[PDB]
């Protein structure tokens, strides 16, 4: 995940400062889910690739040099 | 008679916990395919024909690394005293290994790095000579 | 400030390491130049792993990266 | 962009890739604001300013 | 800034301007300098006079690049050994090249 | 005193040390010295460490968890843990005709035969050092299950958690 | 310059002088020629007669030992281990493979960043000295630890 | 008196969980290394052995890349042998690589044995003081 | 018993480290050829 | 009373690798 | 008094020096007489110039830098190093039963030969003054090693100048 350090900047000022802090940490949740979902994506496509090819069910690559 | 129930471990981060939860998935889809494998073509024979022990492969050792095969296996020769050799040309692309071990003999260690150098090198030992000799695939 | 303390105090900066001499014959801990093994892990900007910030100016907040990825992230909300 | 060193390069992936006789490597490659790459067995960053 | 509690020029310029000519022109003194004190040992070096062939003709530059790969894009790769490079070409010359012309 | 590793597999003389900084009370020795061999604080003890007992009839039942009292996936015995060690010798010290059974559990993630053999071998060294510490081998049994009947739920984390155990079951006849 | 790094962290050389001169005072040997660093430690400071079981109060010295190596940039390390002669070869072999085996394993329990650490134990193969009359309190039965300091 | 816990200890019930998941799926790798690789037995591997002549164990340091021959008549020629060829060059020729800075003749031919191939092949008798590069029909 | 180490010259200036390092392999490219 | 060491001596651990550099070049030189 | 080089091989009648300054008290003089003939000033002399001593066992080792005690690329000893050699053989004076071992190294750039004669010939220099100063021949041996096992990296300058270098090694029986 990519960081910046963001230095550009009261009766009721600090419970949205607050409720605003809590907005962020879940949006930064939600987008570490989606980038493991990816991951999980490649790699599992490249492992059933090695159980079909096992079974039968697809041709290897062929090569020539 | 305060109630309690035993595992009370330090805290957790729910980032751990994604992390987890993606990493068990993807170990019992590699348990199962691993399962067809090995149903699917049974191996015949062990590399313990190539690589035998002598003395002298008994000292120990415990390793973290990283890098290209050649260096390290020259590293393991220089401690078990023995000779270094290469034959063939050192392809373009290199030859990656990752070995994360603790307390395990020479000869393990060089039959770990043996199965997993693939289909791109081979290691050999000769221990009336005593050499060590690493070769590399007639690929490209 | 003190890099040689308990030794002789610096001698020169040896560039072929990228580390300081003290006056006893001992390498410092400390580095003199920037092509010396420092052992970074952690590093800072956004479009990491892309090109990098592609430089046009927007109208709007988005941030895209040279490969057409755009980060969300870096991306000011409404 | 175009790199000289001696180290091993593993992750951004290169383009083209001579060596020379005492072991230095020369490779091309897009443009990339880290490189990752490998010591001694260890794996670690180089930053390019610059770009 | 950092957290809850945490949130709750031209001389500039001249600066620099003036500074990075003074540390060129002070640093550039010096390495002539060292340059001028060792200056036996660099003609014995980069000996130009005794690599100059029959006629005096300054001989060719060759580079050599070893253990070659391009993968030129998606579904194409070539691969080569060995490669040699004439950079330049042989001619005539009057007198040899010195160490000054490239160091200096 | 008291040798940290195991004290040598020796009875501690425990009692001395008390009645000799009260003598240094008698009373007050023999009064704080019979308070702490009682049963009822050492069970207390092994509430304040985490080891959990349940008596239910004349069968009673330690629950140990593996994550404290082991090292990372190795049969290998964790050393700073020794005073909940000792204080269960302390208490099976007080059931001289039993038999005990002890039985080792897993989670889910990971083989059948390595589940069941990382079992086995946890098991046989809770039982080793129970047999090294005075008890006969006729009075011990030593088994590993695998996942096989769990407590908790595998797919939670803290469930997960609470399933990794060592069982001990005595009876009194 | 406020964002790099300005030297290896957690690294200091008065620190490293200090412990170098408390240690050799305390009787191990540190010694440095050219870039290899040893450390020899008697093996009664360490073990109990001639059994792999250490004592408690030695953890401290190995603790010390660790803050020690942690100071350094390293790839590999060698531990052997020495012991003198009592009833036949294989006995003392198998005695200091069990203690290098015991010793590596606790310095890489604690956070050494090396690469390699190679353990071996030699017997009595190769005495440093002539007086044999001790038992494990003679002076050529011993641990070293050897490395090579890297750039 | 002290005895410190590991530094980088999985202490937290979600790190547990990870650490063991890395440990199995290592575990796949080593069993799927070991089936998929072949390997051959030590007797009846086709490489030409060490020839231990006298005359084969001195030291040498060649750098070469280019055509098979003539850098195994240099090899024959510095050991004192005599040289002959069995077979017909084809129309592209054999090529090989050597970069050494010290190393003796047999295992320099050994070399040249294992990065010829199929395509050719080197036998050495010691008795009449001679080596030959066989082709491939 | 303060620790030293035997070569202890006169500081070095890396232009001269620089000119030294291009010498030594103008010098066993020498060698070989 | 009084001896001085050589004006232009390679004092110098850079100083020194290049000298020896230069005296191996020329007998290189000498021996083509 | 002293002649500067080498003092003609004779042995300086150093101590009659400080006893006619200081009764010039005789106390006195024999206590700073007593404490600069120890064998720790001496060593602390050799700390003070640059050479180094290392004490392992029974054996015994001395380091010489080459960069100050002899002059450039040849085999000629330099002679405002003096008090160096003087305090080599007044240590080297206390084991009058022990064999020496002479070794000399240099580092990496060259030729392999002239690196050889480079080496033998600077260990032959060393071990015939050693022979001049009184010992006798059966006890000496020299021997000259090229870049053959080095004590430091030989691609970096400070441990490159840090491998050139004279060993000394002696027994005690």
């Amino acid at each position: 995940m990519d960081y910046v350090k963001p230095e550009a900047p009261k009766e009721i000022w600090c419970i949205y400062t607050e409720r605003g802090w809590k907005n962020g940490i879940d949006q930064a949740n939600t987008i570490l889910e989606e980038n493991i979902a990816r991951i999980k994506e490649d790699f599992g496509g490249m492992i059933l690739y090695r159980k079909l090819l096992a079974m039968n069910m697809v041709s290897p690559p062929y090569v020539s040099h | 008679m305060k109630f309690k129930k035993p595992p009370i471990n330090n805290p957790s981060d729910d980032a751990t916990i994604k992390l987890a939860e993606a990493a068990v998935s993807v170990s019992d889809s590699m348990l199962e395919m691993a399962k067809v494998e090995k149903v699917i073509t049974p191996p015949s024979k062990d590399n313990t024909l190539t690589i035998p022990n002598a003395y002298n492969l008994q000292a120990r050792a415990s390793v973290d690394w990283s890098g290209p095969i050649e260096e390290l296996t020259a590293r393991i020769a220089k401690a078990a005293h023995f000779r270094f050799r290469v034959l063939g040309k050192s392809p373009s692309v290199p030859v990656l290994i990752s070995i994360s071990t603790k307390d395990e003999s020479l000869a393990e260690i060089l039959r770990d790095i043996d199965y997993q150098a693939g289909k791109k090198a081979s290691i050999h030992v000769y221990p009336n000579s005593q050499v060590v000799e690493l070769r590399y695939a007639k690929i490209y | 400030d003190g890099c040689c303390s308990k030794m002789g105090g610096i001698n020169y900066c040896d560039s072929s390491a990228g580390r300081l001499v003290c006056n006893n014959g001992f390498y410092s801990t400390c580095y003199c130049t920037r092509h010396a093994v420092m052992d970074l892990q952690f590093l800072m900007g956004c479009c990491l792993w892309h090109g990098g910030v592609y430089p046009q100016l927007n109208s709007s907040g988005l941030v895209v990266c040279n490969d057409g990825y755009v980060s969300e992230e870096c991306s000011l909300q409404k | 962009m175009y790199v000289r060193t001696n180290l091993t390069i593993l992750s951004p992936g290169w383009l083209a890739s001579m060596t020379s006789a005492d072991g230095t490597h020369a490779y091309e490659m897009q443009k990339s604001p880290v490189l990752l790459v490998s010591w001694h067995g260890k794996v670690m960053q180089l930053k390019v300013e610059g770009l | 800034t950092g957290s809850l509690a945490g949130l709750q020029m031209a001389l500039k310029e001249t600066a620099l301007s003036v500074g990075a000519q003074a540390g060129l022109a002070w640093r550039a003194k010096i390495i002539d300098e060292q340059l001028n004190k060792q200056a036996r040992n660099l003609d014995a070096i980069y000996d130009f006079n005794s690599l100059v062939l029959e006629h005096n003709i300054l001989p060719p530059v060759l580079l050599e690049g070893r253990n070659t790969l391009n993968l030129a894009d998606a579904q194409s790769i070539r691969i080569s050994d060995r490669t040699y490079k004439v950079a330049k070409q042989a001619h005539f010359i009057t007198t040899p090249p010195t160490w000054r012309q490239y160091l200096w | 005193c008291f040798h940290p590793p195991y004290n040598n597999f020796q009875p501690d003389r425990r009692a001395v040390k008390r009645v000799g900084v009260d003598t240094g009370g008698g009373t007050v020795g023999l009064v704080a010295s019979i308070y702490r061999d009682s049963k009822r604080k050492i069970i207390r003890d092994l509430q304040k460490q985490d080891i959990q007992y349940v008596e239910y009839g004349d069968t009673r039942t330690l629950i140990i968890p593996t994550d404290k009292y082991f090292m990372f996936s190795s049969p290998r015995l964790n050393e700073i843990c020794y005073p909940g060690l000792n204080n269960v010798i302390r208490l099976l010290n007080f059931y001289p005709q039993s038999t005990i059974y002890v039985a080792g559990f897993t989670d889910n993630v990971g083989s059948r035969s390595h589940k069941r053999k990382l079992s086995q071998a946890q098991a046989e060294t809770m039982m080793t050092f129970l047999w090294a510490n005075g008890i006969a081998a006729k009075r011990l049994k030593a088994e590993g299950y695998g996942d096989k009947n769990a407590i908790s739920d595998n797919a939670i984390i803290h469930g997960s958690a609470q399933n990794r155990r060592i069982e001990i079951q005595w009876f009194t006849s | 310059v406020p964002k790099l790094p300005c030297r290896v962290d957690g690294a200091c050389d008065a620190t490293i002088i200090k412990m170098m001169t408390d240690l050799n005072k305390k009787g191990i040997k540190v010694a440095s020629v050219g870039q290899n660093y040893l450390i020899s430690i008697p093996a009664s400071a360490l073990f109990a007669d001639q059994s792999p079981r250490l004592n408690w109060a030695s953890y401290s010295l190995l603790n010390e030992i660790a803050a020690f190596l942690k100071q350094f940039r390293k790839i590999a390390i060698t531990v052997t281990s020495y012991s003198s002669k009592y009833v036949s070869v294989k006995r003392e072999r198998a005695l200091t493979l069990a203690r290098s085996r015991v010793v590596s394993e606790y310095l890489w329990s604690q956070g050494v960043d090396s690469r390699i650490i190679f353990t071996q134990g030699l017997g009595s193969d190769k005495p440093i000295t002539s007086y044999t009359l001790g038992g494990d309190r003679s002076p050529n039965a011993r641990v070293e630890i050897t490395f090579r300091r890297a750039v």
